[PDB]
């Protein structure tokens, strides 16, 4: 399980959409004529597309942009830099990686009898730590979702 | 609707008389225990 | 859109150049008093203002003065020193100096949302109406009923707050009252 | 606009709003004067609402029939000004063109000329979009803080356990108690009276000494003012 | 009037499953299971037989989180102070969640019409995001020309200025032409000619509002001819 | 057992429950009789000339 | 003449909005609820507190 969510983290196929790729990834672009926005996988920071003429490059996300079109709304801002810096799914990670390291020092440390107390507690709190991480993700993808 | 205009705030006295609510109902939870264990004194 | 080019504009010539609001005026004002009519364009491009020392009028004013111009049937407002001069009509149409904001971007993100429908008021009088039966219960129970009938009910003040809770929150509860009072 | 005739009005304007409004723009960095009506329409739409423009109402309207649609107008008329053909000194046609003027307007041609070129003529047309009525499924964000207040209650569970678990494995007493219940009797009484007493309940919008004596109606009667209202008296 | 017309969508057999979106059943079922496994973790922690006390396993507490989300209510009780905030939080949790499934469908089983489709021409002048043409050199376009009905007037103004030009050639290039556009164009033509239509296939069309005008159909001869009184 | 008729008494309840009002203060009339060929095939509302 | 002078001085103006605005004793309440519908109040259920 602690290789499966770093493999999910090291990874950015988590969203498939018709996003912008890399030929508008060149902003304010002249002559692009929008190039029809083909398949995008959009990631934890990375917002490369697919079945493209320009896939196989990769550029990361950056969810803040130059131009705010709607004003800067604070509880709005508190979200955006939860998703962006995504420390909620990082911390998850480290949680699962805290458990790993109980569950190998569970076989040692003996008479503590709370060392797999302590592994039971940080599976848990890595678990939701995964909700709060997922449910930023559909937030931040309800969050300007397009026409 | 809303009051927008008016503005409409609660200020710090009607904080108070909130906090003078949740005083007055612990008080009163406070001194029913002191009953019941003198009660059970009567009993005892 | 009081006088305006269109895309065949370069195309057309004479009265047919231009279109608009005002063109359209100068039309209507035509057939009403059977004047043929030549659009003319002005090239300074500014309203009608009399200058500081060369005390001219400055583009339309100043052509209608001078005799060149017959007629402006043209966005100008009505002034005291135009007037003075020059005769006006009564106004056609009637402007006011108004206030634009950029649009302000719509959407509730509300996240505490869901407690929109009832105000803060609402919610405040509920938690306290809350905390008053949670005490009654409990100081309606135990009042000294009569060792063992004192300590035989549940709701110690702790279960109170339970069992109104999931009264509110239309969820079974466990205890049940068991007294007159209490029940009520 | 850096000089026109709303620049002059609010140079004549002997009203203290007009005025306050004429104070900051005399003396504000970045120059809040415009050199031209199109520059101050991109000037706000650049700026995001933290520059608005002053301009007469029918180009306020214009600008929103366009597009990006993205400007709105506000407020009433701060003033009344009119169009008028202009027509020199003994005009052949001055009075019949008056005339004129008096028929389409009673014809009503004038504004069905006018409701015609700005609000159809216009790309924007904003009455189909402003007439969509559709429901939809409820998203994730509508209820996002539902979730949240789950999770923290979860996570508050577990480190409320935690630490009970702890002092389980770690005495109230009554003359504590009774002492503890003097001095919360003796509290609730005195903030009991300084809420009835003291008369803070209330900030709003209220009537004060400037309309002291509610009889007199002192034309203006500077409308009214923050008002400290509470049980006993209101006060601002 | 001619459109094209709207979708009657077939609703699944998973109709019910509309007022919440799939990403909130999926939410919904993984805080399901997070809770039910906090509160086994809050019932059971070795308190100091203290644990035996508690009847909470995580097959009870599996089941008394779906009791609460159900609404039916369970019959055992927490009783440990972690334990009642648990299941009080749920409790709230369930309370938001399921009365706005409640009234999302209430509002989901009311269904109204018109608003989609165009009322009548009148509507048809109200908004130009579907437009409209008539038949070249038809009596039906010389009508709209020459009716000064104030709707009609503005009808016949847009018919002026109308790129790409509305006006098509024949009958059935017009009734194709509604199809083509994918309902984003509307088309006008006689009643008759409509009914015959929309009753054939691909049955897309449908006839708005009403007929605008009456008219007729006759029997036509050259001006006095012989033929002209026997045939009437 | 229990809970997928629980989970079925939760939808067919606020699938009735919708807008139950609606279908009791409905006043509208049944018009049972249409048209010609409705009135043809019954003799118990009679036709006048 | 006059009339120019006035409304260029807003005299005009400020005669007119001073006599219906001020004589306006009653409020003018051509708003009453704007939205068509908004939350509910605590005068709807005060009865139920009581
Ligand atoms: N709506 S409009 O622009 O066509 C329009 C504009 C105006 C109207 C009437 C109409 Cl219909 N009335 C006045 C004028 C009409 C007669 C009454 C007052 C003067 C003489 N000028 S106005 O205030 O400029
Ligand atoms: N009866 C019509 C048919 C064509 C149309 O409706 O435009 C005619 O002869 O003009």
């Amino acid at each position: 399980a602690f290789s499966l969510m770093t493999i999910a983290v090291g990874t950015d196929y988590w969203l498939y959409s018709r996003g912008v790729c890399k030929t508008k990834s060149v902003s304010e672009d002249e002559t692009s004529k929008k190039n029809e926005e083909v398949m995008t996988h959009s990631g934890l920071w990375r917002t490369c597309c697919l079945e493209g003429n320009f896939k196989g490059l990769c550029k990361q996300i950056d969810h803040f942009p130059e131009d705010a079109d709607y004003e800067a709304d604070t509880a709005e801002y508190f979200l955006r830099a939860v998703r962006a810096s995504s420390i909620f799914p990082i911390l998850s990670v480290i949680l699962l990686f805290m458990g790993g390291l109980c569950i190998a020092a569970s076989e040692f440390y003996k008479t503590r009898h709370n060392i797999i107390l302590s592994a039971g507690i940080f599976f848990v709190s890595a678990g939701l730590s995964n909700i709060i991480g997922i449910i930023v993700y559909i937030s931040a993808n309800a969050g300007d979702p397009s026409k | 609707s809303d009051s927008k205009k008016n503005s409409y705030s609660y200020g710090w006295s009607f904080y108070f008389g909130a906090l003078s609510f949740i005083i007055a109902e612990m008080v009163g939870v406070l001194a029913v225990h002191m009953f019941i264990d003198r009660h059970k004194q009567l009993t005892g | 859109p009081y006088v305006m080019m269109k895309k065949n504009h370069e195309m057309l010539e004479g009265n047919e150049r231009y279109e608009g609001y005002c063109v359209d005026l100068a039309a209507e004002i035509a057939k009403h008093c059977g004047f043929k009519y030549k659009l003319t364009i002005v090239g300074d491009g500014k309203y009608g203002a009399r200058d500081a020392d060369t005390k001219i009028w400055n583009g339309m004013v100043g052509e209608l003065v001078y005799g060149k111009a017959d007629i402006a049937i043209a966005p100008l407002t009505i002034t005291l020193v135009r007037e003075e001069v020059i005769d006006f009509s009564k106004p056609f149409m009637s402007l006011g100096i108004s206030i634009m904001i950029k649009k302000p971007q719509k959407s509730k993100p509300g996240v505490f949302s869901f407690l929109d429908p009832l105000a803060y008021e609402i919610w405040m009088c509920i938690v306290f109406a809350y905390i008053g039966v949670s005490v009654v219960l409990f100081l309606v129970s135990r009042f000294s009923p009569y060792q063992s009938s004192e300590s035989t009910n549940e709701f110690g003040i702790f279960n109170s707050l339970w069992f109104s809770l999931g009264a509110f929150m239309q969820q079974g509860c466990d205890i049940s009252p068991r007294s007159l009072s209490g029940r009520i | 606009l850096d000089s026109g005739s709303t620049k002059e009005f609010f140079r004549r304007s002997k009203i203290a709003v007009f005025d306050k409004m004429w104070t900051y723009m005399r003396s504000a960095e970045p120059s809040v004067f415009v050199r031209t009506t199109a520059e101050g329409v991109a000037r706000v739409r650049k700026s995001k609402g933290k520059y608005a423009y002053l301009l007469e109402s029918t180009m306020n309207e214009y600008i929103e029939q366009r597009k990006p649609c993205d400007t709105m107008k506000v407020g009433g008329n701060l003033d009344s000004k009119g169009y008028g053909i202009a027509t020199p000194k003994g005009s052949s046609l001055g009075t019949p063109v008056n005339l004129a003027v008096l028929k389409l307007s009673e014809q009503g041609v004038l504004d069905k000329l006018k409701n015609k070129w700005w609000y159809d003529k216009g790309e924007c047309g904003a009455k189909d979009s402003g007439s969509k009525e559709k429901t939809s499924a409820l998203s994730l964000s509508n209820v996002a803080g539902v979730f949240y207040i789950l999770v923290g209650g979860l996570g508050l569970a577990m480190l409320v356990a935690l630490i009970e678990f702890c002092y389980k494995s770690r005495l109230f007493d009554r003359g504590v108690q009774m002492l503890l219940t003097t001095v919360g009797a003796f509290a609730a009484f005195s903030l009991m009276t300084i809420a009835v007493g003291t008369d803070y309940w209330l900030y709003s919008r209220g009537v004060c000494k400037t309309k002291s004596v509610s009889e007199d109606e002192t034309s203006k009667k500077n409308e009214e003012v923050m008002t400290h209202s509470g049980l006993w008296r209101t006060c601002c | 009037i001619m459109i094209k017309k709207p979708q009657k969508s077939k609703p699944g057999v998973f109709s019910f499953l509309d007022p919440l979106a799939y990403e909130i059943w999926m939410c919904i079922v993984f805080a399901y299971i997070g809770v039910s496994v906090v509160l086994f973790l809050v019932s059971r922690f070795s308190p100091y037989s203290s644990e035996s006390t508690n009847e909470f396993g995580i097959f009870n507490s599996l089941w008394f989180s779906l009791g609460a989300f159900m609404q039916q209510g369970c019959d055992i009780s927490p009783r440990s102070l972690s334990g009642r905030i648990v299941g009080g939080v749920w409790w709230f949790f369930t309370l938001i969640i399921i009365s706005s499934y409640t009234a999302n469908l209430a509002a989901f089983l009311t269904v109204e019409r018109m608003v989609s489709p165009i009322e009548s021409a009148e509507d048809l002048s109200k908004q130009t995001e579907i437009a409209y043409g008539t038949l070249d050199s038809g009596s039906t376009k010389e009508f709209f020309r020459r009716s000064k009905i104030a709707v009609f007037d503005k009808m016949w103004t847009y018919m002026r200025s109308a790129e790409p030009s509305v006006f098509v050639r024949t009958t059935a290039e017009g009734v194709a032409r509604v199809r083509k556009s994918k309902g984003k164009y509307a088309y006008l033509l006689e009643s008759t000619m409509n009914e015959y239509i929309e009753q054939r296939k691909p049955c897309d069309t449908m006839k708005v509002g009403g007929n605008l005008d009456s008219k007729g159909y006759g029997i036509a001869t050259p001006k006095g001819s012989s033929l002209g009184t026997p045939v009437n």
